[PDB]
């Protein structure tokens, strides 16, 4: 049972079979292990997963439906599209069985690796000491020309009216695998050697031996009554790729698979996941290798994806919220954490409803005159609270996922990659369990009632927010003088220490002690919606605007105009002169929009897969390899809608409907302006801009 | 009066564009600065109705990133590459906006012609007086000189050269006031009487033009009004006497809209019907009094251009020389520049766009 001090680089699923049994299955995992010198080696481990653990990571399906995902070992190449959460489940459950049976496992980190020479399988893993092998990076540029018939690519969206077209593209490539066979492909894998490859048709004719090493290892898995040989591709001098045609990578790796696994031996899984694999897309890009090749492909800095990989064992974002804790083991932690809280806080956690008025705020629309406004925040308080409460409910379910969460929480303040992961994971685990919605609502309610209670005593008056982000007026300061930094400092310390004391008093223990940020000191503020607030500092003409949509470039120019307009408008300290300044700003905006009356990309808005939008022109269905970049947002101009990205460049368009787009923008600017006029000068008059009367003609 | 009529029955809306937006507007909504400058031969898109529908269907097959008298009138843009019309015209140095024409064909049928440039001498050489002939015509009174100068005068891709109607494109601005006179008359009319009646048309209409365009130095003496009378100098014309009056829009203005120009025409109509001199000089010949078809400015509608017959009165000039004109050779020569008789021509700091009258 030999121990080698090494450093796993990737963990990837090789095979998934069921022994002479009925209610559980096994998996065989592939390890990319490297010595202190970098010298690569290839080891394996075996794991068992029960029906219940699978259902837990799925959120109930059946293990015969996760072993007929041993049709992935052929040329049926996009098997996850059939059932994506099944694969997210199977991979998260294997990564839990592996730590629960082989022990702690940490990508890129010094490790102690056992074995069983009778069998060759890794049996145990532990930590160790040594200055580990630096992950080397390989660059990858790849392009492919898949010939998908663009009438088949429209039938899919005929069935799925919101389908992102990277998904329709993949679904077609799934319904006729042979499209990836006759497909041009160019690849250029730089590895500090060089691997270019022409492929006029990818089924026909640097060295593929200086890029990978083909290794065959003999294994005797307990799940098999026979010795079975695993053939792998061990990277040399690189540990991951950095790159996006998802079908380009799919067909490339599918060629590699068909070639390597030609002769008699055992055949890997070949499964990939990405946002292109869901019908409605998914906001963030990633390409999850969880199968044949054996190592990742970070589709981008890059130290960010590398570190996220290493910290969450590579399952993020592939597996989703299953990184931290199974889906159907969240109700237990929710209830358990709920029980540990003080009964006042528990009544809060039980009567949380999303739309509640917990703190009295400035009722919109209203403005705050020359005061000392301050705008605070607790950086990432929802992630800290989720981690802390998951701990506090731990005894309702192991804790390795929660340790990953805790690493992401201690790392967020200093590294932004951790912050990104948190901002994407906290929402999505709540989406997987609503009792988490309510627990977080309750504890945030308690954290708002304090802050209110403390602000009563620290010359602060909460004027708006949510409890991790809030702002208010120091209605004791002299509207002047340098004795304003001192009071804001005292207030920030008092609220930091009070919120910390409250969270302790409920047995919620925070990874790293709260810091109350001061995100700016202002002197005027106007509030026009729930989310809409503009701030301004008269001492130094600095501002902040929040609540305006930024749906395209037109909207960022508009937001700049609204900010400059509000600066002048609050420089007037009647209402009519304000309206003059506002209509002057809108006039100048429409004229400068006329100068950009041809720039289609500027007037394009981004439309989610949920907000109903313009239908697709059939001409967009044959945009070729640009549909494959459409995973979340569709960028549309308009009257008939144009998806400006499903067409080659440069566009050849009728005039862009600048009146439609300026009408939208003017409606939002008019919300802002009605708010400011009502709030500061008490006008009941909704601000309206005459567009159809003046300036309509410019776009007729 | 007329001040009263344009005080009650017209509501100007103007928008003072300025600086570079002025140049952009002019270039964007008028014909290109070479669409009406002459050229050795035409680069255009001329065919019958059916072949034009086909050639459009074939330019659609190369204009796949978006989307027959709306569609031709639609096909305008430029960018920093060749415009979208170039798929139909089939050059790469086309420039837009550019004219679109409706062409009556013997024996029947209609053809259309969107052309980036044409040979305007081939059209208007057998009507052009030599600079010397003018400068030696020696005739002091301007009624006299105008009348004598008027006395002097003398396949789809070929039929465009005898019948050519210009299509109003409401996308575009209007830089000329193209009136379409259709005087119906009971007893025939001499030509000195008509010429003096037109000298009284211009004066009243210029008063109307000055009321409608207040910040414009439209001197009612030297402001050019270009008259073309259809041939039928003996008039010889019984029943109907077709004129065509073209006035530059005054200096800082441009007109936008079909309804705006319908309004301008109707105001000019009422102003010239309120001139007591005009209706004496022309009355007792003229049955009706509706001298101006204000409904010819609608999008998609066509007006026969000067120097073109009908399928045959060539609209040939009647030089109603301005009182107190300054450079008579130039005024005579302008009855030949196409810019002075197309709706959407280039104008010859700020501009104001009269986009509504009511």
């Amino acid at each position: 049972i030999v121990w080698v001090e090494e450093s796993v680089s990737a963990i990837t699923l090789y095979a998934v079979w069921l022994p002479p049994a009925r209610e559980y299955f096994h998996a065989l995992v592939y390890f990319v292990c490297r010595n202190a010198a970098g010298e690569g080696r290839a080891r394996f481990a075996e794991v068992s997963v029960t029906a219940t653990e699978l259902r837990d990571f799925y959120g109930s399906q059946a293990v015969v439906a996760a072993a007929r995902a041993a049709t992935t070992p052929a040329a049926s190449p996009l098997e996850p599209l059939e059932n994506p959460t099944l694969w997210r489940a199977l991979y998260a459950c294997v990564l839990a069985a592996l730590e629960r049976q082989t022990g702690p496992v940490a990508l890129f980190a010094p490790l102690r690796i056992g074995s069983d020479p009778r069998t060759g399988l890794v049996v145990k893993v532990e930590r160790a000491w040594g200055p580990p092998a630096a992950p080397r990076a390989a660059l990858l540029v790849a392009e492919a020309n898949i010939d998908i018939d663009p009438m088949a690519l429209a039938a899919r969206v005929a069935e799925h009216p919101d389908a992102r077209l990277a998904w329709a593209r993949l679904a077609a490539i799934r319904d006729t695998p042979q499209c990836a066979s006759a497909a041009s492909l160019t690849v250029n894998i730089t590895t500090g050697a060089l691997f270019a490859r022409e492929y006029q048709t990818l089924a026909f004719p640097g060295a593929f031996g200086d890029l990978v090493e083909v290794c065959e290892v003999g294994l005797r898995p307990r799940g098999h009554p026979q010795r079975v040989t695993a053939r792998v591709l061990l990277p040399r001098d690189y540990d991951y790729f950095v790159s996006f045609s998802a079908p380009a990578l799919v067909a490339l790796f599918r060629q590699w698979h068909t070639t390597v696994h030609a002769a008699p031996a055992l055949a890997p899984v070949f499964a990939f996941l990405g946002p292109e694999f869901e019908v409605r897309g998914g906001p963030v890009p990633y390409f999850a290798v969880l199968g044949f090749p054996g190592w990742p492909t970070f589709t981008v800095l890059v130290r960010g994806a590398a570190a996220a990989y290493a910290a969450l064992l590579g399952a993020w974002p592939a597996v989703g919220a299953r990184v931290v804790l199974p889906p159907r083991a969240w109700p237990g932690v929710a209830s358990a954490a709920a029980g540990c809280l003080l009964p006042a806080v528990r009544e809060a956690v039980a009567r949380w409803h999303p739309a509640t008025k917990i703190i009295q705020l400035l009722d919109p629309p209203a403005a705050v005159g020359p005061v000392w406004t301050a705008r605070f925040c607790f950086p990432g308080l929802r992630a800290q609270l989720l981690a802390a409460l998951a701990d506090l409910g731990g005894s309702g379910l192991g804790r390795t996922g929660l340790a990953r969460l805790d690493a992401l929480v201690v790392a967020a303040p200093s590294e932004p990659w951790a912050g990104a992961v948190l901002e994407r994971l906290v929402p999505d685990t709540c989406n997987a369990c609503p009792a988490l919605r309510q627990l977080l609502g309750g504890v945030m309610a308690a954290v708002c009632l304090q802050i209110e209670e403390t602000a009563s005593s620290v010359k602060f008056a909460v004027c708006g927010g949510d409890g991790g982000a809030f702002w208010g007026v120091f209605n004791v300061d002299p509207q002047d003088a340098d004795a304003a930094s001192g009071v804001i400092e005292d207030a920030r310390r008092a609220i930091e220490t009070a919120v910390g004391a409250v969270l302790r008093a409920n047995a919620v223990r925070l990874r790293h002690p709260l810091c109350l940020a001061l995100e700016g000191v202002y002197t005027h503020a106007v509030a026009w919606s729930q989310a809409g607030v503009w701030f301004w500092n008269s001492r130094d003409n600095t501002d902040h605007l929040g609540g305006f949509p930024l749906r395209g470039p037109a909207y960022t120019t508009a937001a700049g105009v609204v900010r400059d307009t509000l600066r002048r408008v609050l420089g007037l300290t009647d209402a009519l002169t304000a309206r003059g300044l506002m209509e002057d700003a809108c006039d100048r905006l429409i004229l400068d929009a006329f100068n950009k009356r041809l720039d289609a990309e500027y007037w394009s808005v981004r439309v989610s897969p949920f907000e109903a939008s313009d239908p697709l022109p059939p001409t967009a269905f044959r945009g070729g390899a640009l549909l494959d970049a459409e995973h979340y947002w569709r960028r549309v101009v308009r009257s008939v809608g144009v998806p400006v990205d499903l067409y080659p460049r440069p566009l050849v368009l009728p005039p862009v409907d600048c009146a439609h787009h300026l009408r939208e923008i003017l409606r939002e600017i008019e919300l802002v302006f009605t708010g400011v006029l009502a709030g500061v000068w008490g006008e009941g008059g909704k601000f309206v801009y005459p567009f159809d009367d003046k300036m309509s003609f410019l776009f007729a | 009066n007329i001040g009263e009529y344009v005080k009650h029955n017209v509501t100007p809306r103007e928008t003072v564009l300025d600086g570079d937006t002025a140049k952009a507007y002019l270039r964007a909504r008028t014909y290109a600065p070479g669409a009406l400058t002459p050229a050795p031969a035409y680069c255009g898109a001329v065919d019958s109705a059916t072949k034009m529908m086909g050639r459009l269907a074939d330019a659609e097959k190369l204009l796949v990133p978006r989307g027959r008298l709306l569609r031709l009138a639609a096909t305008e843009q430029q960018g920093p590459t060749p415009p979208a019309i170039a798929a139909l015209i089939r050059n790469a140095a086309v420039q837009t906006p550019l004219p679109v024409y409706r062409i009556s064909m013997v024996p029947t049928g209609q053809a259309f012609a969107a052309l980036a440039w044409d040979d305007w001498a081939r059209i208007t050489r057998d009507a052009r007086l030599a600079e010397a002939v003018v400068s030696a015509e020696a005739h002091p009174d301007h009624g006299a000189l105008g009348r004598r100068l008027t006395d002097r005068i003398r396949d789809a891709g070929g039929q465009m050269y005898v019948n050519r109607n210009e299509i109003f494109n409401g996308a575009l601005a209007i830089t000329n006031i193209i009136l379409d006179l259709d005087i119906a008359l009971k007893e025939p009319v001499p030509f000195r009487r008509l010429h003096e009646a037109l000298g009284h048309f211009r004066r009243g209409a210029l008063a109307a033009v000055q009321l409608l365009f207040p910040a414009a130095r439209v001197d009612p003496d030297a402001y050019p009004c270009y008259f073309f009378k259809s041939a039928c100098p003996v008039c010889s014309c019984t029943d109907k006497i077709g004129l065509r009056v073209c006035m530059p829009v005054p200096a800082p203005y441009v007109v936008h809209g079909s309804l705006t120009m319908r309004g301008v025409a109707r105001v000019i109509q009422q102003a010239v019907l309120l001139d007591r001199d005009f209706v004496e000089a022309i009355g007792s010949y003229v049955k009706n009094f509706l001298l101006i078809d204000t409904g010819v400015y609608a999008h998609g509608h066509s007006l026969r251009l000067p120097y073109f017959a009908k399928i045959c009165g060539r609209l040939l000039p009647v030089f109603v020389i301005p009182p107190a004109c300054k450079d008579v050779p130039a005024f005579v020569a302008a009855h030949a520049d196409p810019r002075r008789f197309h709706f959407h021509a280039p104008p010859t700091r700020e501009i104001r766009v009269l986009h509504s009258l009511g």
